[PDB]
């Protein structure tokens, strides 16, 4: 069955305005909170992942949302709390 | 609390008015912060809303996000529920943790009848979300011509 | 059609192909199906 | 050296200089009415 | 849809008017490509 879900909405005209690159917002909200895999590595003669996550205590609750930061072309710092509107929805965690 | 926000959210109409005699809390919350009013408004089950409000259920009551059940109404078409929430008492410039308001959602959609439902309930036009958007800036953005219109 | 005619040129003729068969075989002919674009020698707006 | 030039700027130029471009057609479908002219659009071919 | 296409923001000008998708295309639903006319007799016609 359906199960709340956590939507995230960016705002496009303030990330535009800020300086703030679509692509460093949606990088490092998925690389942070989904994590990513980044290359591979040779644990003991064997190949192996490499994943960049986020640390647990940073990406469990969404007050935890706001103390992300992406820089600006400027070379400013801005919190996802700045570009970033979030509500509660429901949908499948199935489909068929 | 737990058996009455699952009866709510399937919308069993014999069983929400059995566990209401059953001394079951209206303002159960779910993880989220979702009462059983909040479920009945977000699925659009008009009857148990008119239950609910009558045994005490919350009408102003928010999540975990600042979620009221009008803003779900009013998001999502339901009209005839924006009416009786707002019959009830729903605050109709409620503020969620972005500013957004139940005119604000409602004016995004496009629903014409419940802007004016909520208009005609005292909802503040010129009310701004987190980004200083009012209801207008929304339909001036989404090219809907209708509604530009009928917000002033 | 000749090299490098167009669309709209294929589309006159065939509508000209399909109103023969379609009046002067009325007895014979059910239907046609005109396709403009691509035929036996190759594909391009000159052939259908 | 001389030039203030790497292998780097080399093999972008034989990838901008050295390339396959698809243009499209003049009269190109869909097209407007009463196009007479349809025909291929040739930009950059491979060098040789 | 092509209102959601239509209101994607292009650019944000100084005075702050936002150029939107729309304000520089036209959107609408429609074919992948448009190089076959398929008629059948003459009326608009798709096929398997």
């Amino acid at each position: 069955e359906d199960t709340p879900q956590f939507k995230i909405d960016i705002d496009q005209e303030k990330a535009q305005a800020l300086g703030v690159s679509i692509n460093d917002i949606n990088t490092t909200l998925g690389a942070a909170w989904g994590g990513s895999y980044v290359n591979d590595f040779i644990d003991r003669g064997r190949v192996k992942k490499v994943y960049v996550m986020s640390e647990a205590k940073y990406r469990m609750l969404p007050d935890d949302i706001g103390d992300w930061y992406v820089r600006a072309a400027d070379g400013q710092m801005v919190p996802f709390s700045a570009f970033s509107s979030s509500r509660w929805e429901y949908g499948s965690p199935r489909l068929e | 609390g737990k058996k009455l926000l699952e009866a709510a959210r399937a919308g069993r109409d014999d069983e929400v008015r059995i566990l209401m005699a059953n001394g079951a809390d209206v303002n159960a919350a779910d993880v989220v912060g979702w009462t059983p009013l909040h479920l009945a408004a977000y699925w659009g089950h008009l009857e148990i809303v008119e239950v609910l409000l009558k045994n005490g259920a919350d009408v102003n009551a928010y999540d975990t996000l600042g979620s009221t059940p009008l803003h779900l109404a009013a998001h999502f078409g339901h009209l005839e529920i924006v009416e009786v929430l707002l019959k009830n008492g729903a605050d109709v410039n409620a503020k969620d943790d972005n500013g957004i308001t139940p005119l604000h959602l409602a004016a995004n959609r496009g629903h014409l009848e419940i802007v004016e439902v909520l208009l005609k309930y005292g909802a503040d036009v010129n009310a701004q979300d987190k980004f200083g958007k009012t209801a207008f800036d929304i339909s001036i953005n989404n090219g809907n011509e209708d509604l530009a219109e009928i917000l002033q | 059609l000749p090299a490098g005619a167009t669309q709209e040129r294929t589309q006159k003729v065939l509508n000209e192909v399909t109103h023969y068969y379609l009046t002067k075989e009325k007895n014979n002919v059910e239907s046609v199906f005109a396709n403009n674009g691509f035929g036996f020698a190759g594909r391009g707006q000159n052939t259908g | 050296n001389k030039f203030q030039l790497t292998p780097v700027d080399v093999i972008t130029a034989i990838k901008a200089q050295n390339a396959q471009v698809a243009a499209g057609q003049l009269g190109g479908t869909p097209p407007v009415k009463g196009q007479q002219l349809n025909a291929s659009i040739i930009a950059q071919t491979r060098l040789t | 849809s092509t209102e959601e296409f239509g209101k994607i923001l292009l650019k944000v000008n100084q005075d702050g008017s936002r150029v939107l998708l729309r304000d520089v295309a036209k959107i609408e639903l429609g074919g992948e490509n448009y190089d076959i006319i398929a008629e059948f007799n003459g009326q608009p016609a798709s096929g398997l």
